[PDB]
């Protein structure tokens, strides 16, 4: 089938210009199908940003014209996006598509998706503290360990345990926001006993900072 | 400038039920260029729908389809956990495409209490000038709930923040998230640190902190 | 043939196409206000997630010929397929004690007809009174709904502008 | 699921009525094949309890009719056994298929199957005890393992180890039946050495009492 | 009414030998109607041969066909680990669908001994009044072996039960299990628990308990 | 890959075939391969078939069948046989007069 693969930067300044990438693999952008991008908001709303279509550089954008800008590179077969000046209100996720059209038929290919934030404020490595329940113990039954990502920027980062084998019972929380911070909190649960003897770690990382940490749980 | 507002915007059910989303639209849209797409968390919209009443390379039977002028329809047979999703028309009728906004769908299960746990300030937490008491109320019903902060004693706002998570996968329950952020002198203040979840479950607020000798 | 037999008086025997979509719609042969398709055909596709084997048997026992008109369907995109059909391959079989024909689809992109850039092909299977028709498909099967009566007489057609 | 699936009990009484049910998955069984019902006893006799092809109603059941009695939901597109009363002899292991026939060709498909018990006795959910070597050694090589299921009924239980990731150099013994209950024993065997560090647990399964439940073997060196 | 007889019944053979399997009848039937199922212990008949003497989808070389009257038969043209199971010819001609008994197919190999292990009643297990003494005698070869239960002293019957298994996959042993089961008190009556394992490999009954600390 | 070349004076008549199964099993039991593929061919010539595997109605108790075809190669070419499955081939290959006879349908009596 075909691939599509998005790219660029985590974040912007309020201002400069965004300039996304997709990288198409099974179809000459040239041979059909409108390439297209698609962003939806914190809000999670789908907004429709244009597209360009085997039709050259017709692009043929949405209603955003003043900047929504697009371009393929037939050569290297991969479509790009502009937007030029942005602001805070851009900040999204954004992603890139092809769709096919025929009057009684449709059909559409995604992409794991870019996520841009824009915001002033820097790029900041995250720091990780351990949950553990020490002091007083109240069980008998199943236990539960933490381990919290605080003060980091831009989003967004990826919690696991024990290299992701402990899948079940752990619910990673929404990083919530505070003055240019991120600061989050995952939460798996190990069997009643078994942990104070197995080994239990959460691995933590961060993208933007090259950050790649982990903080194993003990009592 | 096509208008379309799916109805309930949020909304629920149970395992069995006939659910129904709706979506109107500014103007009419001819019956084959009106689409419904399913998006979970962390995915990317799936195509469900085309042309107003056929389903994609996937889709189960339950899902039927419809619509005729500014209004269309979507529809489930019954109901499964796993058809627990939000929904979003698409058109593609005139040239700015539009979405409007989705149908989100939580469902029916259970009405059950949370299972709490406190949490003490790292070594490393402390070591920073930081006190980070977070408190955890996971696997609830009902997506609200309330929690207090009390230490040796506290009902109103303190330095709490909070972040609630979507309907769990075979669970369809929640957890949500309270944590405590001191100086860690002001911490080293007291020993008294209590998190209070207070839910429709049960009228005494499953207290939690160091509730024992 | 059809000219020869002069009429298109339709018996409508009824087949049991269990496991797959019924009564087809396309919004090329709509059917006044919404889409529709052929009044003597049937087109088929996917249960729920899935288009099981066909194997259905309408024998014959009327003391006449019986013709039957059928056909296969050809989508655009070889996921059209996948789309409809579930399998990546279609497969059609008609057949009967003394005939047989069997007919794959192919997938490809036509020039764009009246919206559709896909298309069907149109065949036809006439049982003789004593023989059983039987239709075999894993795909893109455009059944038929019953048999055309089939006369021997004395008709024919015509190509002419001549008001009658 | 894509096949066939039987369904119903793990056991009844001596007379009331056993209701088996296979789910076929790819095909009408209203679209050829004959559907039927095959059981083999405890000890291990293949018997032909008969069919209902497509041709419908017809069934055509064997020489044991006085109940073996069979249905088709078309709709659902999934066929039924009966058998009416039954006694301590019927107990056994019961499978549905389909087979294909042709003078020059045939084919089938089958089922993991059901066993279904005869017999008065209550269902009783079982308990898991950890077999480790504990007190004194005796090793240098290949270490061994136990945990075994006591006190259960009716038949049967599934035993694994480390969620079937332990494959190999495991058996699991036939449980042994005493006064209304089974008791039986699994026997994993991991590395001389890898084990006591790496965790390793026997999942223990008894469908007919909802148990599922495992118990890590806690070295106790 | 049309009554299938194998032969062998149970039997044995060596990898490399010429296997031969047969299958009498009541009556006649036309070689088309008769067939092969090749079974090994927890699957489900898997088919072997139809038309008395094609070999169905998968089925190896090494297997050869043939029958012709009231009698059949089967053939390897060697014999392998993995060949050896069970079989059963199936008879479609008469409408009661037969099947006979079946010829079961044990393997040979080696001779070697067990590997055997003793253990202690769980700590659990004795928080229940009970107490079971699991003793395990692994992949050793032929299937007769004979344990005796010790304690302090003992030869005949006393509470254990037994239960062997199957010629493994790969290794074509066996492995069997004794298990002693006592009252809590019983058990901690004394501190002595010896299992005997007797086989035709060594003349001293390989034993296993305590035989250190 | 069977090559079978023509030397004689005279146009050679080939009769062959491909088999067609009833199920997505029958050939996997016959031919191993799931979609058999037959070629005959010359120097001047060539015809490659697939089968169909599907449901027939029975006749003579079988529900599958055999497609028959046909291949000459003249003086001065060779033959050639390409199947991976349901291949039906041929044991030789027919004289080719040219004389002057034709066939009848009668029932009057010699
Ligand atoms: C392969 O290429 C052909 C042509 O290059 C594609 O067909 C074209 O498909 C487009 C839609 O994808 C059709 O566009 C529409 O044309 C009408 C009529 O002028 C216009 O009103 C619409 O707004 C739109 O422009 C176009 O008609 C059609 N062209 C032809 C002659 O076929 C075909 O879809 C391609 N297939 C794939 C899979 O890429
Ligand atoms: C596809 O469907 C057709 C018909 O629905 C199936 O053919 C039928 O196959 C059965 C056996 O599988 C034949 O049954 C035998 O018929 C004779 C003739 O009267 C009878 O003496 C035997 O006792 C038995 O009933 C039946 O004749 C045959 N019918 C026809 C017209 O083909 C076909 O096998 C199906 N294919 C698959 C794979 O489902």
């Amino acid at each position: 089938d075909v691939h599509l693969q998005e790219s660029g930067p985590g974040l912007v300044k309020p201002s400069q210009s965004l300039s996304l990438t997709c990288y198409v693999t099974g179809y000459s952008i040239t041979s059909g199908y409108y390439w297209t991008w698609i962003r939806q908001f914190p809000g999670n709303k789908l907004e429709w940003m244009g597209y360009i279509s085997y039709d050259g550089s017709n692009n043929y954008n949405p209603s955003l014209k003043n900047r929504i800008s697009i371009t393929r590179d037939t050569s290297k077969n991969q479509f790009f996006l502009k937007l030029n000046s942005v602001t805070a209100e851009d900040t999204a996720s954004y992603y890139c598509a092809a769709f096919y059209y025929d009057y009684d038929f449709f059909f559409d290919y995604w992409g794991q998706g870019t996520t841009l934030t824009v915001s002033s404020a820097k790029t900041t490595p995250p720091s990780v503290y351990p949950l553990a329940p020490g002091s007083a113990a109240q069980t008998n039954s199943m236990v539960t360990l933490g381990c919290l990502v605080k003060g980091y920027f831009p989003e967004p980062v990826t919690v696991t345990w024990n290299s992701g084998s402990l899948s079940s019972g752990v619910h990673t929380f929404p990083a919530v926001l505070q003055s240019d911070l991120y600061t989050l909190s995952s939460s798996v649960t190990v069997p009643s006993s078994t942990w104070p003897s197995e080994t239990v770690t959460c691995n933590v990382a961060h993208p933007a900072s090259s950050t790649k940490v982990d903080k194993k749980i003990v009592p | 400038q096509i208008v379309l507002t799916q109805s309930p915007a949020i909304m629920s059910a149970s395992p069995g039920e006939k659910v129904t989303l709706t979506c109107s639209a500014s103007s009419t849209i001819t019956s084959s260029f009106l689409y419904w797409y399913q998006q979970k968390p962390g995915s990317s919209p799936k195509l469900w729908i085309y042309s107003t009443s056929n389903l994609a390379s996937g889709v189960p039977a339950r899902f039927s389809g419809s619509g005729s002028g500014t209004s269309y329809s979507l529809t489930i047979s019954s109901l499964e956990a796993e058809d627990g999703a939000s929904y979003f028309c698409h058109q593609w009728e005139t040239f700015p495409r539009t979405f409007g906004g989705g149908t989100k769908l939580e469902i029916k299960r259970a009405d059950a209490a949370p299972t709490v746990s406190i949490f003490p300030p790292s070594k490393i937490q402390l070591t920073s000038g930081g006190a980070s008491v977070v408190c955890f109320l996971n696997n609830f019903y009902p997506k609200d709930i309330n929690v207090k902060w009390k230490i040796d004693g506290s009902e109103r706002q303190n330095g709490v923040l909070n972040s609630w998570t979507d309907q769990d996968s075979k669970d369809s329950t929640y957890s949500m998230s309270s944590t405590l952020t001191l100086t860690k002198d002001e911490y080293e203040r007291h020993n008294s640190y209590t998190c209070e979840a207070t839910h429709k479950t049960s009228t005494s607020p499953i207290v939690k902190s160091f509730n024992r000798n | 043939l059809v000219a020869s037999s002069g009429t298109l008086e339709f018996i409508t025997e009824g087949f049991t196409w269990t496991g797959v979509t019924q009564n087809g719609g396309s919004n090329a042969c709509k059917r006044g206000p919404g889409s529709g398709f052929f009044s003597r055909l049937n087109w088929l596709t996917k249960s729920g997630s899935t288009y099981p084997v066909l194997n259905v048997t309408m024998p014959n026992n009327d003391n006449f010929d019986k013709l039957y008109i059928w056909g296969i369907h050809h989508p655009s995109t070889n996921q059209e397929q996948t789309s409809l059909y579930v399998q990546a391959s279609g497969r059609v079989t008609v057949s009967t004690r003394r005939s047989q024909q069997t007919i794959i689809p192919n997938i490809g992109s036509r020039p764009w007809v009246r919206g559709l850039s896909s298309r069907i092909s149109i065949y036809w299977t006439i049982v003789k009174p004593g023989d059983v028709l039987v239709i075999n498909s894993n795909g893109n099967l455009i059944a038929p709904r019953g048999y055309f009566k089939m006369r021997t007489g004395k008709s024919s057609i015509m190509r002419s502008d001549a008001p009658i």
